[PDB]
RNA sequence: GGCGACUCUCUGGUCUGUAACUGACGCUGAGGAGCGAAAGCGUGGGCACGCCGUAAACGAUGAGUGCUAAGUGUUAGGGGGUUUCCGCCCCUUAGUGCUGCAGCUAACGCAUUAAGCACUCCGCCUGGGGAGUACGGUCGCAAGACUGAAACUCAAAGGAAUUGAGUGGAGCAUGUGGUUUAAUUCGAAGCAACGCGAAGAACCUUACCAGGUCUUGACAUCCUCUGACAAUCCUAGAGAUAGGACGUCCCCUUCGGGGGCAGAGUGACAG
RNA sequence: GGGCUACACACGUGCUACAAUGGACAGAACAAAGGGCAGCGAAACCGCGAGGUUAAGCCAAUCCCACAAAUCUGUUCUCAGUUCGGAUCGCAGUCUGCAACUCGACUGCGUGAAGCUGGAAUCGCUAGUAAUCGCGGAUCAGCAUGCCGCG
RNA sequence: AAAAAAAAAAA
């Protein structure tokens, strides 16, 4: 499938936009592989930070 | 406790009771509070336990009436004789009877009683090991011995057909131990006619266990330090030698053919460094033990044979008539005639040749050729006759430890004669069995020559 | 030459049931041993035979025969029988 | 040597740029210096911090540079042209694989990340055992680490290759895979599923998807109703989807009207 | 339209090799079974060849399918990745369907590859066991290393 | 068919 950032033209990815991110993390919380969600490699390391940031403050679950 | 399961039981013996979960018997027992359920389950674990109920696979419970491991098998088999199974055997323990081996023999099949009778005819008793007792049918040790098919006897070590611990322990008539065994005796006439016979199982105490070097020196030797030594068996063992003759000349008037030839023995010491090639020579005692074995084995196959029921039996089939008649061209040019054409030749008519060229230069050849015109020997559920032995019943009955057919022999003998179970499903399940048997057991004797020879060689 | 031993010689070198193939060359062959030893044919086959159960005897002779046979350098196959034969002989 | 939850503070190196500047300002480096798993050791701690410095830390491929087919992923940028883009597709560097030619190799293989063809410099080897031992060491807190024998002994030791100790494999089909895909329909999923189907996938099949769609619908049970139904050329399109022209006779009426094909709408439902 | 015909990368299953008991390349043949009216299709028939062609006879002991091949025979090749057997890839035509593009069959026509006999596996065995060679039909636009029945 | 066992059996 396609990059959802490169495909929107999304250059930053943004930890308090939780919408965006909880369309990349799984029913448990886990980080979906890139292969899943056919995520760009630069994209997939940005938004695991950004999905990290969001954990940390409480934005999203760490376990569902 | 007790009142509950009994209550369920006698509910589950109902004529009209079909196999019920555990819900559909809560359901049925009215049992609404959760002590009571807890009853019912503690109830239906206890009587499945005690094998009162059963489970399906479909959690169902019925009453059961409407519906390294050979190893292991070989270390549980009790060393001794339980009283139990002297059941329904006949006592022999105070009764001479001796085994007759070579000295290095631990596995030990057979032993040999013979009185002579008021009337001047020999009673012979052969007593054979129990295997069948011990080697259970689909038993670890049975699939394993079925397998193997027979013990194979190299230069210098034995493969042996079931585990060593029952071999040479319980299964061997070990001398002044209790064994069991599957015995033929039989009451022999002047001129080696069984008159009288019967086969049962006992229990038997060897009196001795003698080599066949010992009974020669007693027997051909005359050695008096022996004889002195087994005064109360001489007596025995003149009476056993002379009933083998007996035997043996009703064999060869019978036209059996005496295939005595020189094969090697390769001696070897403990380590297995060979020591000295000789010739085997068949003494008196082993040819003694030979015409027990033969005559214990005829008998068993005509009783079986007369029985019709489904059985193995040892088979030699008619030489090919093409090679005999190359075989009969050969010897004329030797000028020995036979009398007999190639199709319907008798045994006697062979043996007259090998008595011809008997101490003659040309006698391992013409032995030699007439072997290769004959067939070989197999295991086979009809009794077609034995050429070589000029008999139309034989089988193996007395080498059960060392031979898969034997211990057939044994389960059939405890099925039809003891068991007295010849009805038409049990005759259906041997019918289709023992052809497989017979086929590969035949397989695993040559299989067994093969490598022997091989280790010879 | 109303031998089994040549008939079984025969089917031992036949190949995809080709049994005249094999016939021509055995026939062959026997004419070859023929003209270099003056001998019957027959018999130096025995002869050949004899240095190569009973009847596993003779498979192994004639196996063993035309295998070798099969192996050798000459260019005909009746040719190598022959030789085959000969040195067997 | 080695680094993974996250943030901030301080601070290395590298790449693509580009072309402004500098203008050979370079390269390898014995020595030396620092860094250097683990462990051991030492102190307060169950970790900090010093010694100690080896390890498949060589890692069995020193460092730098030039030259010498390919075909393809992967990481980071740049250039072009359908392209705002998205997205494909080519061109180019940097890193990292993969399969291979030249040449090289005893063989195995190497192959522009060379084990090819070259130049420079540094480390190293010149039979094995004795032996990393001996001995002076030198470093440590110590264990060790470090440098490194010989007499004597033995014709060997070692590398690769080695080959042992009916059907398979050689070359092309097929069917269920799996995987590659938007979709690659499956049932069957040993038995009969795995030439098997279906006695013929280019197409239909064909399910399933990517797109064009239509909707009593593709079509019935209906019905009341009436036009026969249509054929046909034109317009399109990938055709569906059909829209038009033109062309149609209701089946059958004892003639009340009921009834083909269904126009027709019909209505629960279509299948 | 596509794909199921991918093909990353497996197995089951099926054919063509590993020549000489064979490759050429001529000459002599010897089979059975099955099918045909919307057809079956001869001669002559184009054709390097593959396909077209027109038309007899038969509606089937009267026609057509229809020429079984393997094999025998000499001529080579001659133990050679070859005159081993055929991959593959150019390029050449002929049919058919709606059109051979993914993904037909066939021939023209170079190239001629692998392969010079595959461990465990797991059977049986004398005439056509067998194996080889076939051959016809079904199905069906096209086209069977499939399959059916028969030589 | 000259050298033989396999299969009698031995057990």
């Amino acid at each position: 499938k396609v990059c959802y950032f490169t495909s929107n033209g999304i250059t930053h990815i943004d930890y308090k936009d939780v919408d965006l991110l909880k369309k990349f993390v799984s029913e448990r919380g886990k980080i979906l592989p890139r292969r899943v969600t056919g995520t760009n490699a630069k994209y997939q390391r940005k938004l695991t930070a950004a999905i990290k940031r969001a954990r940390q403050m409480a934005l999203l679950p760490y376990v569902s | 406790k007790e009142a509950f399961m009994e209550k369920l039981l006698s509910f589950m013996k109902e004529e009209a009771y079909k196999p019920l979960t555990v819900q559909e018997l809560e359901e049925m027992l009215n049992i609404t509070e959760a002590e009571e359920f807890k009853e019912l389950v503690k109830a239906l674990v206890a009587l499945e336990e005690k094998g009162l109920i059963v489970r399906t696979r479909s959690d169902r419970y019925g009453i059961p009436e409407k519906m390294a491991d050979a190893m292991e098998q070989a270390s549980s088999t009790p060393d001794t004789i339980d009283e139990k199974d002297l059941k329904d055997r006949r006592d022999l323990r105070d009764q001479v009877i001796v085994t007759i081996d070579g000295a290095d023999a631990k596995d030990l099949d057979d032993a040999v009683t013979v009185t002579k009778l008021d009337d001047g005819s020999y009673k012979l008793g052969v007593h054979i090991a129990d295997v069948s007792h011990y080697v259970t049918e689909n038993s670890p040790i049975d699939k394993e011995a079925l397998e193997r098919g027979t013990s194979v006897y190299l230069v210098d070590r034995v493969i042996p057909m079931i585990p060593h611990r029952l071999s040479n322990g319980i299964c061997s008539l070990n001398p002044k131990v209790d064994r069991l065994t599957l015995s033929c005796e039989m009451t022999i006439n002047s001129q080696g006619q069984v008159t009288e016979h019967e086969i049962f199982q006992s229990v038997i105490k060897t009196t001795e266990r003698m080599t066949y070097s010992d009974v020669n020196k007693i027997l051909v030797d005359d050695d008096e330090e022996l004889k002195q030594k087994y005064e109360p068996l001489v007596p025995m063992f003149k009476d056993m030698e002379r009933l083998a003759q007996i035997l043996r000349d009703k064999r060869m008037d019978r036209g059996a053919v005496d295939f005595d030839f020189k094969e090697a023995k390769v001696l070897v010491d403990d380590e297995g460094a060979v020591k000295d090639v000789v010739i085997r020579e068949r003494s008196v005692a082993e040819k003694l033990i030979e015409e027990f074995m033969l005559v214990a084995n005829e008998t068993v196959a005509e009783h079986f044979h007369w029985m019709n029921v489904p059985f193995i039996y040892r088979i030699h089939e008619e030489p090919n008539a093409e090679k005999l008649q190359k075989f009969l061209e050969f010897v004329t040019t030797f000028g020995y005639v036979v009398k007999g054409t190639a199709g319907n030749i008798h045994p006697r008519a062979l043996q007259s040749i090998l008595d011809a060229v008997r101490d003659r230069p040309e006698e391992t050849v013409i032995s030699t050729v007439m072997l290769r015109s004959m067939k070989q020997a197999k295991y086979d559920p009809q009794s077609l006759g034995h050429f070589g032995l000029s008999t139309e019943f034989y089988t193996h009955f007395t080498s059960p430890i060392r031979r898969y057919p034997d211990l057939i022999v044994h389960r059939l003998i405890r099925t039809y004669l003891i068991n007295g179970k010849v009805d038409e499903a049990t005759q259906e399940k041997w019918a289709e069995r023992l052809p497989d048997i017979a086929e590969h057991t035949s397989s695993m004797e040559r299989r067994a020559v093969d490598a022997e020879r091989e280790t010879d060689d | 030459y109303n031998s089994k031993l040549v008939s079984r010689l025969i089917n031992k070198m036949m190949i995809d049931g080709k049994k005249g193939k094999s016939q021509t060359i055995l026939y062959k062959s026997f004419d070859i041993i023929k003209e270099r030893t003056g001998n019957d044919a027959m018999e130096v086959f025995e002869q050949a035979l004899k240095n190569i159960r009973p009847e596993r005897r003779t498979t192994l002779g004639l196996r063993w025969l035309v295998n070798y046979a099969r192996l050798r350098g000459e260019k005909t196959m009746e040719e190598r029988l022959a030789n085959e034969i000969l040195d067997a002989a």
